[PDB]
Order: structure tokens, then C-alpha cells, then sequence
């Protein structure tokens, strides 16, 4: 009567993020404590951030709307290791901001297809009179943008209608191998996430073929390997915001030159799950369970997961 | 073959732009 969950898909894809929402939905979520704990965190984030954006323009070679500010980015790199005990001072707030709202630097953010940008950056950057306040406590919804770095193996568990989940996250861990083994183990369903906004990705000089094309490539391997062939697949389509704002801009042809479709957000995502779901080389004694998610919000990975625990019932009243 | 491919493909999530405890 115990349930084994495991998270898989490529880097960047919301794997932490649905871990993290699991703690705040199905556990107590983040006590004041741990928020507390969490601001140096979201101060460095911030900080690299707008750091990659920056080198970002070195690389592509955009020059700011004001040059004037280009010192304060000077002075940024220096000011940079301000944040670590606590406090962004003032100051640096105003280093930030400045070049944040510089028109030169946003033509870079908006070329981050270019480049490899964080996802949490917006929402810290467009945040950040609320966060450089002195007397800041973060949103649990702060919490969840935090990008920490993983040492090996994150596990979460928690009671949910009448059930026990066990809910892993493997990634990258690339010691401990029995217990990084013991994941794959006995699984329940396996929950592989694709970042959909990763359709834009330019070829980059370390990539075989496109982003979207190693992510199908994985869940080739995934899907139809001997060991899972009694395990349900449940396949999340996740940064569908972030899909929907570029589709109306940049072309599926980018991704999938075949696509003669039109380039509406439905039929687009539609065409994509798709894509995905023909990899499925057992059609017949297999069945993909397939939702479109947006894994920084609560209420949707809340609503997501109650339907995939629904059909994990209906599954064992069959049994 | 196949785990070689998850570690690989599961470890590029930015190293930079990241922080631990
Ligand atoms: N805007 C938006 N960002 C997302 C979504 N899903 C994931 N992200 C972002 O993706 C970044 C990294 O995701 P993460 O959980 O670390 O993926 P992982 O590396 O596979 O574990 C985070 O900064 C999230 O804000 C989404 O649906 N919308």
C-alpha cells in the first residue's frame, strides 16, 4: 500500500520546483525558520542573474542605453560578495535596479534564447524593491524560485489519501550507487518532466542536437526500457506559461522544421505531446498519462497531482 | 547505457546561477 514516485527529465526542468511544491502542499511547507534561511539564497540568485545577463552581453556584444551605468556593472562584480553573510545594501540594490531597467540589458534578457539565462531571474529582478527591504522575510512562492544546488539524491515523503509517497529526485548524484540505484527500484509511476520553453534553445557548441530533441531522446529511453514495463508513465509538459508568451513569437519551425501546423499555443503543445507520446514503441500493453504543467504555481501542480493520485486509486481498485 | 544517459543528460541544470546551504 505504499507508493514509489519517481521524477525524472533533462536539467532546468522543474523537478526540484515539484519537490519543493510537494513540501508545501502535502507537508506543513516552509516555517519562517527555513525562509529565513532561504534569503541569502535568494539574494545570490538575484545576484548571478543579472551577472549572466551581463557577461551575456560581453558574448553578444550589446552596448547599454546609457553607457554611464556600465560602471555601476564595474562595481557590481566587487559588490557582488556583499550578500553572503546578509543585508544587500543599499548600494547594491541601486546597482541592480539601474542596470535592470537599462533598455540595452533588457535587449539581452529577451535574446536569453541566445544564451543560457536562469528562469527564476524575472522573478526576482521585477521583485526587487519587496526583497532588498532590510526587514525582508520571503514567500514561500520566494522559496520555491530559490535554486539550490544538489548534493546528490532529494527524497520527500508525506500521507496523502490514505496513502504513503515515497517521492524521489535522482538527478546527477553520481556516487552512493546502490542507493541511487534503489530510485529506479520498485517504482509506482515515473513523473518525466520536459521544459517546453526550451523549444527556442539555439543549437549550443556542446549540444549533438536540439534541447528538445535530447529530452525526447531520454524519454525514448525511458518510456520503452524492459524494467518499467509494469510501471505507469506520467509525463509533465511543465513551463507551459513561459511556452505560451514565446509561441506567439518564435516559430515551432525553429524546433521541428517538419511542423506545418499553425502557431497557436493549443495546437503547438498539441503537436509536441505528440512528438513525445509516439515514442511510446508499446502502444498497445502501455498507456502515457500526459498533463500540461506550470510548476511554479501551487494551485496547478496541487490540482496535476491530485488527478495522477486519482488514477493511482483507480489503478488499485483494479487490483 | 541508459543510466550513463540520465546522469549525463540530468546534471547540465546551470551549474553557475545556483547555490547550495
Ligand atoms: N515561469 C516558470 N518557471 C518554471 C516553471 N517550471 C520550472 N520553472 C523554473 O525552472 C527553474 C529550475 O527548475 P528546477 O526545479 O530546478 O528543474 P530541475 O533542474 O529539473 O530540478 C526554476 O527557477 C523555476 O522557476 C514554470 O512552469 N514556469
Amino acid at each position: 500500500k505504499e507508493v514509489k514516485l519517481l521524477l525524472l527529465g533533462a536539467g532546468e526542468s522543474g523537478k526540484s520546483t515539484i519537490v519543493k511544491q510537494m513540501k508545501i502542499i502535502h507537508e506543513d511547507g516552509y516555517s519562517e525558520d527555513e525562509c529565513k534561511q532561504y534569503k541569502v539564497v535568494v539574494y545570490s540568485n538575484t545576484i548571478q542573474s543579472i551577472i549572466a545577463i551581463i557577461r551575456a552581453m560581453g558574448r553578444l556584444k550589446i552596448d547599454f542605453g546609457e553607457a554611464a551605468r556600465a560602471d555601476d556593472a564595474r562595481q557590481l562584480f566587487v559588490l557582488a560578495g556583499s550578500a553572503e553573510e546578509g543585508v544587500m545594501t543599499p548600494e547594491l540594490a541601486g546597482v541592480i535596479k539601474r542596470l535592470w531597467r537599462d533598455g540595452g540589458v533588457q535587449a539581452c534578457f529577451s535574446r536569453s534564447r541566445e544564451y543560457q539565462l536562469n528562469d527564476s531571474a524575472s522573478y526576482y529582478l521585477n521583485d526587487l524593491d519587496r526583497i532588498s527591504q532590510s526587514n525582508y522575510i520571503p514567500t514561500q512562492q520566494d522559496v520555491l524560485r530559490t535554486r539550490v544546488k544538489t548534493t546528490g539524491i532529494v527524497e520527500t515523503h508525506f500521507t496523502f489519501k490514505d496513502l504513503y509517497f515515497k517521492m524521489f529526485d535522482v538527478g546527477g548524484q553520481r556516487s552512493e550507487r546502490k542507493k541511487w540505484i534503489h530510485c529506479f527500484e520498485g517504482v509506482t509511476a515515473i513523473i518525466f518532466c520536459v521544459a517546453l520553453s526550451d523549444y527556442d534553445l539555439v543549437l549550443a557548441e556542446d549540444e549533438e542536437m536540439n534541447r528538445m530533441h535530447e529530452s525526447m531522446k531520454l524519454f525514448d529511453s525511458i518510456c520503452n526500457n524492459k524494467w518499467f514495463t509494469e510501471t505507469s508513465i506520467i509525463l509533465f509538459l511543465n513551463k507551459k506559461d513561459l511556452f505560451e508568451e514565446k509561441i506567439k513569437r518564435s516559430p515551432l519551425t525553429i524546433c521541428y522544421p517538419e511542423y506545418t501546423g499553425s502557431n497557436t499555443y493549443e495546437e503547438a503543445a498539441a503537436y509536441i505531446q505528440c512528438q513525445f507520446e509516439d515514442l511510446n514503441r508499446r502502444k498497445d500493453t502501455k498507456e502515457i498519462y500526459t498533463h500540461f504543467t506550470c510548476a511554479t504555481d501551487t494551485k496547478n501542480v496541487q490540482f496535476v497531482f491530485d488527478a495522477v493520485t486519482d488514477v493511482i486509486i483507480k489503478n488499485n481498485l483494479k487490483e | 547505457d541508459f543510466f550513463s544517459l540520465i546522469l549525463r543528460s540530468q546534471a547540465k541544470r546551470m551549474d553557475e546561477q545556483r547555490v547550495l546551504l
